[PDB]
RNA sequence: AGAUUUUUGGAGCAUCGACCUGGUAUUGCAGUACCUCCAGGAACGGUGC
């Protein structure tokens, strides 16, 4: 109800997930760690309590061996993450 | 149908080689005691036997294909569009002649529905 | 809604977690994404670890197969109910 | 407020979900429940290293899926 | 075989009804954008035929000059006519009319009215052709390219909006440099292009088209097609200026110029012909691209709502009364009656009077119950 | 009759006793095979009991198929493409066939991956050498109507026809 | 407003949807709620006034053809075609006796009538579109 | 609908199936893992580390 609502607001304004609502708030890049060592940087537009983001206009960067190693890198306007694959969430990346 | 078709289709085109109106093909093979109905015009596939003999009329022509290729028709997909707007053109034409006529008619018919029948002079 | 429902008792393939694919009749299904295959053959694929060799797929029939909704990733219609 | 509902609401779009086994399905999905188990037609399905197959439908299922790729021509403000 | 006689008129009938079926369709009006893009379709794929059709008769002439001497020969004629019908004089008992002769290519060249679409055009579609996007041919999709360009340049300082106003210009100085990885997506974005530019107009001849590109890319494009007032001769491949023409004659043919640099004549060639080709489908679709332009930014200044209404855009009564039960009327031809009922009611009706008239008894009230014929003339002969 | 798609999508598909996908179209008197592509690669063996086929040919690529019976036919002629169409085939049940001269097992050896061949009740076995000769054109095929190939019969193969 | 409930000759109401019968008014109003009600209702003169008359002298002139009159009238600057129709006997003005012929008339609108008399039953056809013809470059009336 | 059994993530060696040769006893009625033993060769394949 409303106070579940209440409730479930506190907890992403002052919880765990509160660098995610840094993300609703400014409107700020953040980078996320998949489970197939994939890099997505982008801006989170809505969130749940399971740690299920839509981002618009991210980037997914990862390492592919073809030697070395080389950084391939793609750009996508809108995407879904599930919470499941969602590894470590940093709020201000360095670049 | 299909033999009374071919037969027709066989007298078009042995009709259509001839060098006169009378000397051809098909005026010798009614005195060899061979039975032809469609040459006679009072049947009704005399109407189709002068069409099919037009078309193999057509099909000896210098632009039909014997001596000379045709290229507008056949490389200019300009000129097959430019020739069906002249044909859409065309049809539109004689749908509003027929319309004209049509609109005269219903005149005729008003005004002769609306003329005195009475007044009879004999001179 | 009922999606589930409209492709029950057909010939479906149905891809599992390691890799193979299991086709068969799937009858009967549950929340828990399991699945009753009647008659069903698990495919699965071999590597050829060699230059020159091919990649085969190795496909052994069970029959009736209770799968779990753990192991099931995606299944695909293949054939019509016989 | 919970993500499952701003999937639910998807009809007749082309999406692709890229599975978590390096799978990645490309198509129109049709129809989306609760538990994130997403029924789509007419698809392209892609495997690790594989060739891209078409399947006429396709069902894949909520803990399978990975992530999701929509088109740029879908307002997220009217979903949520 | 009639090659010269009957194929010929076959190919000229099946032409007349090809330009006829244009023409109708051509006279029809057009209500959407999909149905004239499908109509379009369909007299680009009508035309196609009558052209293949076409080929196909004019190579039929090789026999004919030397058949032409023996069929227009005066001395011949009804002998072989005469054989021919002795040949076509076989078993007659296939009775089986067969009016599809020339009704047949009416027909196939025509449309129904749950479907307008033709007999050999049944399988085509526009959503396999065109985006949904796209809008079949009323926008452009520029999301992936815009998407690949961001990938590209490896930043994210560019919006649509930027590449929108990058991808406007024809002859101005590129973003990024010629010898870059740049020209590797500009061939792709030119091949998407011209693909737009042919699925936009079906009708136009995109051969006629090519040459006609081709021949201004290698008649005026490499002779110096954009003059000056090293600014009076500039060079598409080499990005080098010129003082006069005659040092650009003497460079055109230099070592470096040919194949001793990374952009010469012989290996950046196809890139700078799909930087023309891309030239020529921007300035011949600008339109196009200022109408995808216009719709990404009513679709970018509008709202949440907005955005998402402008992409959705009885045995209890047959058993009481005594029905369903089958009775036989042998005076009507042994008929069916599903009611007691229904039959005493039928009997004194038309449909038993004609039946009973045929055998001559009167329609009386002592042939009310007769059901059997030998019965009925019985009574008729007792009375 | 001829052979259709709608004889085929008809027919009872089931599990045989092999524990395998198989079709049954037994009681047709199909003239041709054709248009067999309907399956979808969804059988591994096809039965064609009781048909009246001159030859089998006309069929299309299937990767799944590994058996297939052609028992109980006019088979006279065998087709050349057959390995092309079939690339798992390995069992080939041929009995009761109209094979007269020892060339028509010439593109029967064209498959690599068969190992069980079935040529019994026919005229072209009632010839002398004829299992030398079957054991010498296709050296891959370990059972060839219903009996093992022999070393003995294979040195006897590869010592006759030099 | 139910179009359905009406009141009998004995004090009662009456669904003729339904064909049902209730005696006292509460009965009435607890029928319409129900199954077999509600499968009921699911189962349920400018152109002759504005002709100018100046009646002018026409100029016919017959001749016996075998296999025609031809009529001389004036330009009338207009695309009505005068028109010819055969009559009884009967009517008249002032209806004369021994009056047993017919008459074929043939009319224009800024011309007068003239009818000629056949004694003859039937020996031609007065139909306009079949045997008749106006030459409106040379204005002449012909009709056979 | 987020806390261990399903759905908001643990991400050269050993074994088995075969392939080919000889001796050996069982000739038997059942819905089955498997199915007599010994000797010789293999330049066959699957699984886990």
């Amino acid at each position: 109800p409303e106070e579940l609502q209440k409730r479930e607001e506190e907890e992403f304004n002052t919880g765990p997930l509160s660098v995610l609502t840094q993300s609703v708030k400014n409107n700020t890049q953040v980078l996320i760690n998949c489970r197939n060592n994939k890099k997505l940087l982008g801006r989170v537009k809505a969130f749940d309590r399971h740690c299920n983001m839509v981002l618009e206009n991210v980037k997914e960067m990862w390492t592919e061996v073809p030697s070395k190693p080389v950084n391939k890198d793609r750009y996508i306007s809108k995407m879904f993450l599930r919470g499941d694959s969602v590894i470590v969430v940093l709020r201000n990346p360095l670049i | 149908s299909a033999f009374d078709l071919d037969v027709v289709k066989l007298t078009a085109q042995f009709v259509a080689r001839n060098g006169r109106q009378f000397l051809t093909q098909l005026m010798q093979k009614e005195q060899r005691n061979y039975q032809f109905d469609f040459l006679r015009p009072q049947h009704s596939l005399f109407n189709y036997f002068t069409k099919l003999v037009e078309q193999y009329t057509k099909i000896l022509i210098p632009p039909k294909g014997l001596f000379s290729k045709l290229k507008k028709e056949a490389e200019n997909p300009r000129e097959v569009l430019d020739q069906v707007c002249y044909r859409v053109e065309w049809a539109k034409f004689q749908e509003r002649e027929r319309k004209k006529e049509e609109e005269e008619k219903e005149k005729e018919r008003v005004a002769y529905a609306q003329i005195d029948w009475h007044d009879f002079v004999v001179v | 809604s009922s999606k589930m429902l409209q492709h029950i008792d057909y010939r479906m393939r149905c891809i599992l977690q390691d890799g193979r694919i299991f086709i068969g009749t799937f009858k009967a299904f549950d929340k828990h994404m399991n699945l009753i295959l009647c008659d069903c053959d698990e495919f699965r694929k071999i590597k050829p670890k060699n230059s020159k060799q091919a990649e085969r797929e190795e496909k052994r029939v069970l029959g009736l197969v209770l799968l779990r909704g753990e192991n099931l990733v995606s299944m695909t219609v293949e054939g019509p109910p016989p | 407020m919970k993500l499952v509902r701003f999937l639910m609401k998807l009809s007749h779009e082309t999406v692709t979900i890229e599975l978590k086994n390096g799978t990645q399905v490309h198509g129109t999905i049709t129809g989306v429940d609760v538990s994130m188990n997403t029924h789509l037609k007419a698809v392209k399905m892609t495997l690790k290293n594989r060739e891209p197959v078409q399947l006429e439908t396709l069902s894949i299922r909520g803990n399978n899926i990975r992530y999701f790729i929509l088109p740029d021509s879908l307002p997220l403000d009217t979903l949520l | 075989m009639e090659t010269i006689l009957e194929q010929q008129r076959r190919y000229h009938e099946e032409k007349e009804r090809l330009m006829d079926v244009m023409a109708k369709e051509m006279l029809t009006k057009k209500s959407t954008l999909r149905d004239q893009i499908n109509s379009d379709h369909r007299t680009r794929a009508m035309q196609d035929r009558y052209m293949e059709v076409s080929g196909n008769l004019r190579d039929l002439y090789d026999d004919k000059d030397g058949l032409r001497k023996e069929e227009l020969n005066a001395i011949s004629g009804p002998n072989e006519f005469a054989e021919f019908y002795n040949r076509l004089k076989q078993i007659k008992e296939f009775h089986r009319k067969h009016p599809n002769e020339i009704c047949v290519p009416m027909s196939v060249e025509f449309e129904e009215l749950l479907k307008a679409r033709e007999n050999p055009s049944e399988e085509a579609q526009n959503l396999v052709e065109f985006t949904d996007e796209e809008g079949y041919g009323r926008y452009l999709d520029l999301h992936d390219c815009y998407l690949k360009y961001i990938n590209l340049k490896a930043s994210e300082k560019l919006d649509y909006i930027t590449y929108l106003s990058i991808f406007d210009q024809l002859f101005d100085i590129p973003k990024e440099r010629k010898n870059a990885e740049y020209k590797r997506y500009l061939e792709m974005l030119l091949e998407y292009l011209q693909d737009y530019t042919d699925r936009v107009k079906p009708l136009q001849d995109q051969n006629e088209l090519f040459g006609k590109i081709q021949a201004e890319f290698e008649k005026k494009w490499e002779n110096g097609t954009f003059p000056g007032w090293e600014e009076r001769a500039q060079r598409l491949f080499s990005t080098k200026g010129k003082s006069l023409e005659s040092l650009d004659t003497s460079l055109f043919a230099k070592n470096p110029k040919s194949k001793g640099t990374k952009r010469d004549t012989e290996r950046n060639k196809d890139i700078a012909f799909l930087e023309a080709q891309i030239y020529e489908y921007v300035e011949i679709l600008g339109e196009q691209r200022h109408l995808t332009h216009e719709n990404v930014q009513r679709k970018q200044a509008r709202t949440g709502e907005e955005r998402e209404e402008e992409e959705e855009e009885p045995y209890w009564l047959y058993k009481l009364h005594g029905l369903n039960i089958n009775y036989n009327c042998e005076i009507c031809g042994n008929y069916t009656y599903r009611g007691p009922k229904a039959f005493q009611r039928h009997f004194a009706e038309w449909r038993h009077a004609h039946g009973m008239r045929c055998l001559g008894i009167p329609n009386t009230a002592h042939f009310a119950n007769v059901t059997q014929i030998e019965d009925a003339v019985s009574l008729w002969a007792k009375l | 009759v001829k052979l259709t798609a709608e004889l085929i999508e008809q027919a009872a598909q089931y599990t045989n006793a092999v524990r395998d996908r198989e079709l049954d179209l037994r009681g047709y008197k199909i003239p041709v095979i054709e248009n067999l592509g309907a399956t979808l690669d969804q059988f591994d063996a096809i039965d064609f009991s009781d048909n009246e086929i001159r030859k089998l040919d006309g069929f299309p690529l299937l990767r799944r198929l590994k058996t297939l019976l052609v028992n109980n036919n006019r088979i006279c002629r065998i087709g050349e493409g057959l390995d092309q169409a079939l690339p798992c085939l390995t069992e080939l049940i041929l009995t009761n066939n109209s094979l007269v001269e020892l060339g028509d097992l010439d593109p029967l050896a064209s498959l690599k991956s068969l190992t069980y061949l079935s040529i019994l009740r026919n005229p072209v076995t009632n010839k002398k050498h004829y299992r030398l000769y079957v054991i010498y054109k296709v050296p891959q095929v370990r059972v060839l109507d219903f009996q093992k190939v022999k070393l003995k019969e294979r040195q006897e193969a590869e010592k006759m026809f030099k | 407003k139910d179009p359905y409930f009406m009141k009998n000759h004995l004090g009662s109401y009456e669904c003729k949807l339904c064909l049902t019968l209730h005696n006292n008014e509460g009965s009435y109003l607890a029928h319409t709620q129900g199954k077999k009600h509600q499968t009921n209702l699911a189962r349920r003169v400018e152109v002759k006034k504005f002709v100018k008359i100046g009646r002018p002298g026409y100029k016919v002139t017959k001749q016996r053809d075998s296999e025609l009159f031809q009529i001389d009238y004036p330009e009338i600057a207009e695309g009505i075609m005068p028109r010819h129709r055969f009559m009884s006997a009967y009517e008249q003005r002032i209806e004369p006796p021994d009056r047993r012929w017919q008459y074929l008339l043939m009319a224009a609108e800024p011309y007068e009538t003239i009818a000629f008399k056949v004694p003859s039953r039937e020996i031609d056809k007065a139909e306009g579109k079949f045997w008749t013809h106006w030459n409106r470059e040379t204005k002449q009336f012909f009709l056979q």
